[PDB]
RNA sequence: UAUCUGGUUGAUCCUGCCAGUAGUCAUAUGCUUGUCUCAAAGAUUAAGCCAUGCAUGUCUAAGUAUAAGCAAUUUAUACAGUGAAACUGCGAAUGGCUCAUUAAAUCAGUUAUCGUUUAUUUGAUAGUUCCUUUACUACAUGGUAUAACUGUGGUAAUUCUAGA
RNA sequence: AUUCAUAAUAACUUUUCGAAUCGCAUGGCCUUGUGCUGGCGAUGGUUCAUUCAAAUUUCUGCCCUAUCAACUUUCGAUGGUAGGAUAGUGGCCUACCAUGGUUUCAACGGGUAACGGGGAAUAAGGGUUCGAUUCCGGAGAGGGAGCCUGAGAAACGGCUACC
């Protein structure tokens, strides 16, 4: 109504940040950036509710403006700044390395990943295109525009970003046959191993998927990041390794221990 | 005192604002509300840092007494206490004093009585005062 | 009376109303492109005027009182370089840094001259951000034409390649 | 512009107000126990309810149903747990039929009783009231506390409170200084 | 917790309604009111009328300061410390309130933009602009007004303003 | 799925954009001249992508009324051609043209003590009643209309006129 809303009430906020529905009245609007405001972490989310690294918002401030957290390799001061799949948070103290996955409830999970493997990142293509002065591109899930692709880069494929040079290093075909991540939907954060897709001209593409355990699910194109061949990806999974199992198995393994 | 046997649990390192976090957990049988000014002193020696860079809040007495359970927090010097901790915290130990101000309502009207000047103000004085002669 | 002034030659001595604009005398705005509606009186003298405004441009030979006796000397000296290139007419070259209008000040035995500043003077730290605009976009068209060269070498190769491939096609 | 606190009503009137039957086994109910009220029994009725709501919607259910798995053997659990399940009677059929009284036989000042410690059923109300039965190291005041079946041998008087040890107590600290000033 | 009872007859079985009965994040009202937690609250009639006071302003290392502001830096004769005012840039289109209008209208789910606008954020992205382009030319960088400010003032009054 | 992305040719523009801006660090090279190079940022800027949105839009679905059965098309109703307007599509508006469109499967008109949903109360099952109001979308700032600024307002703790 007469311009952008700025504010986020509470119990209006995406379900998967874990906000207790009291103790405020509001929530953090996700600021304009790489990811949609419906899927992003941002950071007071991830450096309050996830890691306990402050205990107000002021305290995220303090942290932030001290250009001590980074996304991407840059500092990033903004608080709500959004932080999506497979972004990369560096912490200099702590000597501490994040990717930002899923874990098999739907829900953003904290892992902590190796030096080495926070030099890179995955992309999920979204559209191949001219640029000016017949300059191709390509567009990743997070908003990035690379010139100068592989020609056998289409869409729906997952390139490799080196996070130092907006460079790709290697890309993943979508291929039957490849692990994929399920980004979306009731299967959000299972590990698949696509079998088919249907075609579907018109729109909203299937693809049928079946996990190590071998229960097979169907979800809409879109939904799906290819991570690598199957067996070996390309990124270190979170424990689980996206199974899904179900609530009766689950108390089990709960009872297994205790 | 009496068996105070301070337990400081989760207790987790955060350099990031260069100080530690953990659940103070005090158990104070026969005796009640251990007094956070006497807390702060055992738990600085515990960390041995100093009695400045440690703060402690929360402390809700469990029912039937006996047992107060909060937070608490241990700085790396002066200088990160001084510079992180609220200044309605600092304020209550002692190391920073709380700076006289005026109401709400007398800070807001003052401020609106601004508004209604343009500029510094001080032409007018002079121009309201000649003018008053006559 | 009652204090409405006079706009600058509009007609009829009756106080008349007008919608006042930005950059309109008789009215300052308060917000953007705001505008209001308020009592102009006109141009022409007449006998319900409580003052006027005149302006001496010629003296005659009388002497007055309080305007030829006395003057006052202008508060603000230049600030522009050729502002004060302007006030002595020097050069471009006479290094106006020292020629700069000072004015002493006592709050107590201790006097400084405070000298304002030289604003659009020429400075080795500007003469730096020049150099340093100047010289990346050398780099930066240097950058696409040797990325556009590996992206041609590439896309000539794999044509190669396929005109190999459809050679053994066919038989 | 505040998540609004849920809550919700935990008895039942009765449909009709006045029947010899219902106005008697109630009111037996209350004296046997040293219940205050009659809405402290239709909160057993009400809780009773729902239990054999949601026991029915399980049975009429086809078995190896993995709803019925799930949900069946967790109510049965918390029955379980608190006593008013026994460990012969497992079968999700039982559920159906236990009593109203035997969530009255797991209160608190029924167990207390139980277990010595007030040698009348209104006593132990008082004691519980009066902050002297700790369940664990704290100090239970609540009659209705429905122990666990764990907790159960754990009843015992709060250190911090007469019968407990470690004061007199507050009338007989007056009376003590009464003949100390008689003495004199 | 898938339940009914009193009332037409001298008495009976029915149709049938009246009455009773239980509940109400449905109100109001009456009598009464010891404790802890939690909590709606000028919606219904009048989207009727409002005294008063608040509710939108904002700065960094990094736009413009000779405050004829505050103090000493003393590394400084141009400024370089803090900083009123004002110009500038943003925001004020968010939030909050209410339910009068509104019956394929709004709205809910579901679609499209191969039919468009988009400040801000994020990622990429101008070697080609001395114009008779060999003296036209400042490119170690080119002009103007004005606010703030000094002082003269007009009206009873306004977040009014004029002339210098 | 395209007259798409993109490129090329011929011109056009009264002409947009293509850094006369700011802070900190002061380092290298000599024919040591205020000579030439040289870092980390801030602000701004053309185009595309992206995000926050907006506008329009497809299908199905709403209470009571026939003591509302025909309604719409003067001057816009339904459609075509062309144009103007708009950020765009479109009778959105204009000129010419055709007589079209909806309706007992309830149009149209009247009523609502009607903002719509997510929901609330009571219920064996089936239902009935309610939803101004903690969330989503809409509308309004006493009743109307008009408009400046701006990316975004028919804005009212903005302006203009009438009542
Ligand atoms: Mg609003
Ligand atoms: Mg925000
Ligand atoms: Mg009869
Ligand atoms: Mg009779
Ligand atoms: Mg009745
Ligand atoms: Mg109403
Ligand atoms: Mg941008
Ligand atoms: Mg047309
Ligand atoms: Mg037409
Ligand atoms: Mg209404
Ligand atoms: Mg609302
Ligand atoms: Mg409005
Ligand atoms: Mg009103
Ligand atoms: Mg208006
Ligand atoms: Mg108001």
């Amino acid at each position: 109504a007469r311009g952008p809303k700025k504010h986020l009430k509470r119990l209006a906020a995406p379900h998967h940040w874990l906000l207790d529905k009291l103790s405020g009245c509001y929530a953090p609007r996700p600021s304009a950036g790489p990811h949609k405001l419906r899927e992003s972490l941002p950071l007071i989310v991830f450096l309050r509710n996830r890691l306990k690294y402050a205990l107000n918002g002021r305290e995220v401030k303090a942290i932030l403006m001290q250009r001590h957290v980074k996304v991407d390799g840059k500092v990033r001061t903004d608080t709500t700044y959004p932080a999506g799949f497979m972004d990369v948070i560096t912490l200099d103290a702590t000597n501490e390395n994040f990717r930002l996955v899923y874990d098999v409830k739907g829900r953003f999970a904290v892992h902590r990943i190796t030096d080495e493997e926070a030099s890179y990142k995955l992309g999920k293509v979204k559209k191949v295109q001219l640029g000016k002065k017949g300059v191709p591109y390509v567009v990743t899930h997070d908003g990035r525009t690379i010139r100068y692709p592989d020609p056998n880069i289409k869409v729906n494929d997952t390139v490799k970003i080196d996070l130092a040079s907006g460079k790709i290093t290697d890309f993943i075909k979508f291929d039957a046959g490849k692990l994929v991540y399920v980004t979306g939907g009731r299967n959000l954060g299972r590990i698949g191993t696509i079998v088919h897709k249907e075609r579907h001209d018109g729109g909203f593409d299937l693809v049928h998927i079946k996990d190590s355990l071998d229960n097979t699910f169907v979800t809409r194109l879109n939904n799906v990041f290819v991570i690598g061949e199957q067996g070996k990806p390309y990124i270190s999974l979170p424990k689980g390794k996206g199974i899904k199992l179900s609530i009766a198995e689950e108390r089990d393994r709960r009872r297994a221990q205790q | 005192s009496d068996a105070v046997t301070i337990r400081t649990r989760k207790v987790i390192s955060n350099p990031l604002l260069a100080r530690k976090q953990f659940v103070v957990d005090v158990l104070h049988p026969n005796r009640a509300n251990v007094s956070k000014d006497e807390l702060r002193e055992k738990l600085a020696e515990v960390y041995k840092a100093e009695k400045d860079a440690v703060s402690v809040f929360g402390f809700r007495t469990q029912f039937g007494g006996g047992k107060s359970v909060g937070f608490g927090l241990v700085y790396n010097s002066v200088a990160e206490a001084k510079k992180f901790e609220p200044t309605y915290r600092l304020v209550r130990y002692g190391l920073a004093e709380k700076v006289e101000k005026a109401s709400r309502q007398q800070r807001k009207q003052k401020k609106n009585r601004d508004k209604k000047i343009f500029g510094t103000g001080k032409r007018l004085a002079k121009k309201v005062a000649r003018r008053n002669a006559d | 009376k009652q204090g409405f002034p006079m706009k600058q030659g509009v007609l009829l001595p009756t106080r008349i109303k007008l919608l006042l604009t930005k950059n309109v005398s008789c009215y300052r705005p308060r917000r953007d492109g705001e505008r209001k509606r308020k009592s102009v009186r006109g141009a022409i003298v007449g006998p319900d005027l409580a003052v006027l405004a005149l302006v001496i441009v010629k003296k005659g030979e009388q002497e007055l009182e309080g305007l030829t006796d006395t003057t006052v000397p202008k508060r603000l000296g230049p600030k522009r370089a050729n502002n004060i290139r302007k006030f002595f007419g020097l050069s471009k070259e006479d290094d106006v840094r020292d020629f700069v209008i000072r004015r002493e000040v006592t709050k107590g035995e201790k006097t400084y001259t405070k000298a304002p500043k030289i604003q659009r003077l020429v400075t080795p730290q500007r003469l730096q951000r020049k150099r340093h605009q100047r010289a990346l976009k050398v780099r930066n068209a240097q950058a696409q034409r040797e990325a556009a060269a590996e992206y041609a070498q590439l896309l000539a190769k794999r044509l190669s390649e396929r005109k190999a491939e459809k050679a053994e096609i066919r038989k | 512009p505040r998540a609004p606190r849920t809550y919700s009503k935990t008895y039942s009137t009765p449909k009709r107000p006045y029947e010899s039957s219902r106005l008697d086994a109630e009111l037996k109910l209350a004296g046997e126990f040293g219940l205050k009220n009659k809405k402290e029994i239709y909160r057993i009725s009400f809780q009773l309810s729902k239990i054999r709501r949601a026991a029915r919607d399980l049975l009429t259910r086809d078995e190896k149903d993995p709803k019925r798995l799930f949900e069946g053997n967790a109510l049965i659990r918390r029955l379980v747990r608190v006593g008013v399940l026994s460990e012969d009677k497992k079968k999700l059929d039982y559920v159906l039929a236990l009593k109203v009284e035997d969530f009255l036989e797991r209160r608190l000042q029924t167990q207390v009783y139980k277990l010595g410690l007030a040698k009348s059923v209104h006593h132990a109300r008082v004691l519980i009231t009066q902050r002297h039965i700790a369940v664990g190291k704290q100090i239970v005041n609540i009659p209705s506390f429905m122990v666990r079946l764990d907790s159960e041998k754990h009843i015992d008087f709060a250190p911090t409170s007469p019968f407990g040890g470690a004061r007199p107590g507050r009338v007989a600290r007056r009376n003590a200084a009464r003949k100390a000033e008689a003495s004199g």
